[PDB]
């Protein structure tokens, strides 16, 4: 135990290798420290322009994922032909060649029978090399059913940005220059999409920004904010609309962006209409129409009656935002908008970003910077045979585009995925049966609301293969398991991130020798499957790969699996390192320099870039969304109904012009409030790497970094008022029941919970995944599975699943 | 020389990244965390305050753990750190009762015993803790950091105590403590409190410093500045 002499000391002499973390869609650039062939540490990549060395705490849990003792080391096949929660699959090990043979035989049988559309590809997480496995392979087989997870993620959060300013996507928030931050449910030092960077900056920003957090629970961000507004779930838009109302009455919209009355005098008087011709809008459209049709009556008193918020607080917030403009940013979280009528909460909250001029402004918010990363491999039309051309025209299994499922992504009827509804199409064989399914990086039985519907659906699929590191809940229903090399340590990939005024592109690369007999989901596996299909007489995918996915420097196809894995990344990133990317950001001299740095950074965002040229119908920032009217009109015309009939069929309250402006939709609620007196407030753990750290012991050891939670436990948090009402004490074993299901967990009394609600982290309740994540693997869960409580409901205008606002529950001691 | 740390509570977001970094750096057994925290919730709804205070060894000026140690295993070094010759620890636990802060842990459990399990959740399909140990070449856990062994056992023996060493092995190489490097907001700063020009010396002049349990008379050298929360507006 003597200290080692200097020549034999080991501190600091190991190797740092660049990769990318995917614990959340922050997608931080990382370096991995390697010594004795083992990954020992993770840090933020110092070359990153978004976040630098800053990181959230979950980077360290990555090390218990790659070295998870319940990872699969071999392909497997089930030997119990029955599937179900009660059916042990009795998996036995097989070779890759045998596993892909079974899958290939089933795919080819579909084509021979002229039913290629009965194939489905399911995608959970992914990297930007996904186009081959997700889209090209699927369409070449002849199926339209490439089903992402986007609608169980955040599609409703894109409705406001798209239908108001043309951005079907996320924003970055300029916190370093903000003077007012208003968060509707966002908790950016714990979740959302740059936890590393917003954690870096949040505390410092409190010295120049006033911060208000609107959330039914006291989140970490609210605990470090100037005001916590404990909103009743589903009432966010009431506050957003009343703030806008006060802004107009007080005359404190941002005139350089919005415009002004022609004669100077502010004519917005509460309750009274204004002449449209009296106002000259600059970069916006529809302000007076919005006022005349609804906003003139969304007074602070109206809002206080619904929410209990002091009207003086509403007025003070509106005035503070007016004085801070344009250095004003409004965040929306999933909690505010992933509700059955949530499209109009996204619109109502995001409208404030236009009203106070924050959109594309200093201290405001704006989209990701332009980069030259390619996102698709070459077109495959020339490789489509007649079977495939017919199949890809079939209705999608998720029923997108039907009257009651407009899913208006990017303005198109049926434009968006409806992930959770694919289970309903499958189990009802409507539009048709799914007979062959390939799925990767996903666990929809656990992550989708009312996931037992996925139990039911998958039990009815003739053949399914799951590409996964662990035997998760979804894997339980697979015929074949195809073990994936771990995305962060054993894979070639590429991702991007936005924040700090920049967009970055980062590499994923293997940092260790491959541990087990696994293959990379998005490159090696489709390559091997294409070879197997070609051996069996269907060579279109193989020809597509070998003729179109060739090296950007040599023009040669990959010689083998390992080369192909790297080639997939080289191909899409060639504009960064083979060509001169100086016009967009960094100049990289070679592929090797890109790999060594591990990240490419854009130049800083040009403020006001989009002013006067939004990708909306008017090219303006639309308070009256002609963009959404055009999309709804298209959907209505498709189904030979009026727009009002669309609204009625999709269970929105809006009629007439209200369908196109920010307005109040009463939140949808399910269940009798007398039997189910509490509203569920679902939240993420700040130690969740999505649904993937429940088999990491360090997760449990530090679980109380979630404010109010308890180490090594799964707790539901009740206000002490409700604890007294229901006879609950800390540590009591409890059952929580909704109209659709139940879970068991433990009780915690916490004053940071709005009375009448119960705040509980999603992430526990696994009955599979591994030995730490479950009580008895395959049988008994650890903790309680939130989504068993959440009825299968949709924001039908976006396709999004609802996880918030509508869930009523009751509680009792077990 | 009196090395110490200043922690800025306004910058701190209460994420535990420092404590997880310590786990990866120092190979502490499951349940043993040299870096930890004290969190408090105060007030009745809706006027609720939550605060998180990161904690570690305070490397005290007048360390009672050193004074009571019967073997001399616990000792001060020339940097002012409280370090331990683990080889001379007899597991008497006197240090733990003397320390006012509860930052010392006792290895009653065999460290990393959960990695000796060779059961598989799916037989001949998934792996096992023991198999992962064999595959990676590690001795006790695939997550063990060999650097730790420069100055302290990489894996401590049962029936010894252990605590934060201020990442002495990293300081010896001119590097930063793992928890300092791990902090996203740079809330943690270390330096020589005897140097008036050090960043730590200047921080506690620019801001009013606070210490945990100064009344215990140990002269702790972790100082807290500013506030985790802010006063409510409106
Ligand atoms: N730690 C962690 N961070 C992550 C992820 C993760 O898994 N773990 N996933 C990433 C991904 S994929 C996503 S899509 C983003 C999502 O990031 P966000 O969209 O910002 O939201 P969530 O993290 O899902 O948190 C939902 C929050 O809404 C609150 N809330 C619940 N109901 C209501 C309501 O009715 N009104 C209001 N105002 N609030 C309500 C909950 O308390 C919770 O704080 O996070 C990314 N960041
Ligand atoms: N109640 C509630 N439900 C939610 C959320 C919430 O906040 N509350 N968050 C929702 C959100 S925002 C999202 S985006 C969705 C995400 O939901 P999903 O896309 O279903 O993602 P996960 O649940 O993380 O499942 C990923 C699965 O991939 C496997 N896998 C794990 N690691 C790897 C790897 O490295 N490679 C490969 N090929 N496979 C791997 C495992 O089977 C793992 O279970 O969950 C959502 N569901
Ligand atoms: S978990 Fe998310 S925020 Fe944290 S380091 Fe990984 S990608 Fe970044
Ligand atoms: S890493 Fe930094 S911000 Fe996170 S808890 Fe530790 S000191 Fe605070
Ligand atoms: S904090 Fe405790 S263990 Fe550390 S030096 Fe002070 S008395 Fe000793
Ligand atoms: S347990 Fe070890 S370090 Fe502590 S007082 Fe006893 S001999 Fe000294
Ligand atoms: S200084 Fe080193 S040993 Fe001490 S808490 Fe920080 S990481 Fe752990
Ligand atoms: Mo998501």
């Amino acid at each position: 135990g003597a200290e080692l002499p200097a020549p034999l000391r080991r501190t600091g002499v190991g190797e740092w290798l660049a990769t990318t973390c995917q614990g959340c869609t922050s997608w931080c650039a990382k370096q991995i420290y390697v010594m004795d062939g083992r990954a020992l540490k993770v840090r933020g990549n110092p070359n990153s322009g978004v976040h630098g060395m800053s990181s959230c705490p979950r980077q360290h849990l990555s090390l218990q994922q790659v070295y998870d003792p319940d990872r699969l080391r071999t392909p497997m096949m089930r030997t119990n032909p029955k599937k179900g929660r009660d059916q042990d699959p009795k998996f036995v090990p097989i070779s890759w060649d045998k596993a892909l043979d079974m899958l290939a035989d089933k795919i080819i049988a579909l084509r021979v029978a002229n039913e290629p559309h009965k194939y489905a590809l399911l995608r959970g997480r992914y990297s930007h090399i996904n186009d081959l496995l997700y889209k090209k392979m699927t369409n070449l087989i002849g199926s339209p059913n490439n089903i992402s997870h986007s609608s169980v993620c955040a599609e409703a959060h894109k409705m406001g940005p798209y239908y108001l300013d043309g951005n079907w996507g996320y924003n970055q928030y300029d916190v370093k220059n903000a003077k007012f931050i208003l968060s509707f449910g966002a908790d950016p030092i714990a979740s959302n999409r740059q936890v590393s960077f917003y954690s870096q900056t949040w505390g410092d920003s409190l010295d120049h920004a006033k911060v208000v957090v609107v959330d039914p629970r006291l989140s970490a961000s609210a605990a470090k904010a100037h005001k916590w507004i404990p909103i009743e779930p589903g009432q966010d838009s009431v506050l957003a609309l009343a703030i806008a109302h006060v802004a107009l009455v007080e005359g404190v919209w941002h005139k350089p962006f919005v415009g002004d009355f022609i004669e100077g005098k502010n004519l917005f008087k509460a309750g009274k209409t204004v002449s449209v011709e009296s106002f000259k809008e600059t970069h916006t459209y529809g302000l007076v129409e919005w006022w005349n049709q609804a906003l003139k009556d969304y007074t602070p008193e109206w809002a206080s009656k619904i929410t209990g918020i002091d009207p003086k607080t509403i007025i003070a917030i509106a005035k503070d935002m007016g004085a801070a403009a344009p250095a004003v940013q409004v965040w929306t979280s999933r909690g505010a908008v992933m509700q059955a009528r949530g499209t109009y909460t996204s619109i109502s909250c995001h409208a404030l970003n236009g009203l106070f001029g924050g959109i594309d402004s200093k201290g405001g918010l704006f989209p990701g910077n332009k980069t030259p990363l390619l996102k698709e491999y070459p077109e495959a039309k020339a490789y489509m045979d007649e079977i495939a051309a017919k199949g890809v025209k079939k209705e999608k299994i998720d029923q997108r585009g039907r009257l009651e499922f407009p899913a208006l992504a990017k303005g198109k009827s049926g434009g968006g995925v409806i992930t959770a509804n694919a289970a309903n199409g499958i189990r009802n064989q409507d539009p048709y049966e799914i007979k062959v399914m390939l799925a990767y990086f996903n666990n929809f039985n656990f992550s989708n609301p009312e996931g037992q519907r996925w139990d039911e659906a998958l039990s009815k699929v003739d053949f399914m293969a799951h590409i996964t590191t662990n035997v998760s809940e979804f894997s339980w229903f697979a015929d074949v398991l195809l073990p994936s090399s771990h995305h962060m340590f054993e894979k070639w990939g590429v991702l991007d991130s936005i924040g700090n005024g920049v967009a970055q592109i980062s590499i994923q690369q293997p940092s260790i020798k491959r541990l087990w007999d696994t293959r990379i989901d998005e490159s090696e596996i489709p390559y091997m499957l294409a070879k197997k299909l070609a051996d069996k007489g269907f060579d279109a995918p193989w020809r597509y790969i070998n003729e179109q996915i060739v090296d950007p420097e040599t023009g040669k196809p990959a010689a083998d699996e390992a080369e192909f894995a790297k080639l997939m990344v080289r191909y899409l990133t060639a504009p960064l390192w083979k060509e001169d990317a100086s016009k967009y950001g960094d100049k990289l001299s070679s592929w090797d320099e890109f790999v060594q740095k591990g990240v490419w950074n854009s130049s800083p965002y040009k403020l006001e870039a989009r002013w006067g040229k939004f990708k909306t119908e008017t090219t303006k920032f639309e308070f009256y969304s002609k963009t959404l009217e055009k999309a709804l009109q298209s959907h209505a015309d498709k189904h030979k109904v009026s727009i009002d009939e669309v609204m009625k069929a999709c269970d929105y309250q809006a009629r007439g012009h209200l369908a196109f402006i920010p307005h109040y939709e009463e939140p949808y609620r399910f269940g009798d409030e007398s039997e189910f007196p509490l509203l569920l407030v679902d939240q993420k753990s700040r130690l969740n790497k999505e649904g993937r750290t429940a088999n990491s012991p360090w997760y449990y050891e530090f679980k109380d970094v979630d404010p109010g939670d308890v180490a090594n436990e799964d707790v539901a948090k009740f206000n002490p008022i409700d604890g007294k009402k229901f006879g609950l004490k800390d540590g009591d074993e409890i059952r929580i029941t909704s109209p659709v299901g139940m879970l068991t967990c433990k009780a915690k009394l916490w004053e940071g919970v709005r009375p009448g609600t119960v705040a509980k982290c999603f992430g526990q309740g696994h009955w599979a995944y591994g030995r730490y994540a479950s009580a008895k693997f395959g049988v008994t869960p650890r903790g309680g599975s939130n989504n068993d409580l959440i009825a299968d409901r949709y924001d039908r205008l976006s396709g999004a699943s609802a996880f918030y606002g509508h869930i009523r529950v009751r509680v009792e001691k077990v | 020389m009196r090395l110490g740390m200043v922690i800025d509570l306004q910058k701190c977001v209460g994420c535990g990244g420092c404590s997880l970094a310590c786990k990866t750096e120092n190979n502490t057994n499951d349940g043993i965390h040299w870096s930890h925290h004290i969190a408090t919730t105060e007030g009745t709804f809706p006027d609720v305050k939550y605060t998180y205070i990161p904690t570690l060894c305070n490397h005290c000026d007048d360390a009672p753990c050193v004074k009571v140690c019967p073997t001399g295993a616990m000792h001060k070094d020339k940097r002012g750190l409280t370090l331990q010759n683990n080889d001379e620890c007899i597991g008497c636990k006197k240090c733990m009762n003397a320390c006012p802060y509860g930052v010392i842990s006792f290895n009653a459990a065999t460290p990393h015993r959960r990695w000796q399990d060779d059961s598989e959740v799916v037989a001949n399909g998934t792996v096992s803790p023991l198999m992962l140990l064999k595959r990676t070449g590690a001795t006790a856990t695939p997550n063990e950091n060999p650097e730790r062994g420069d100055t302290y056992p990489m894996i401590r023996p049962k029936r010894t105590t252990e605590k934060c060493t201020f990442c002495d092995h990293r300081l010896d190489k001119g590097l930063n403590p793992a928890c300092v490097d791990a902090c996203p907001s740079e809330a943690r700063v270390i330096g020589d409190l005897d140097d008036p020009q050090s960043k730590v010396s200047q921080l506690i002049k620019l801001h009013k410093p606070m210490q945990l349990k100064p009344e215990a008379g140990t002269g702790p050298r972790v100082f807290y500045i500013r506030s985790f929360g802010v006063k409510t507006a409106y």
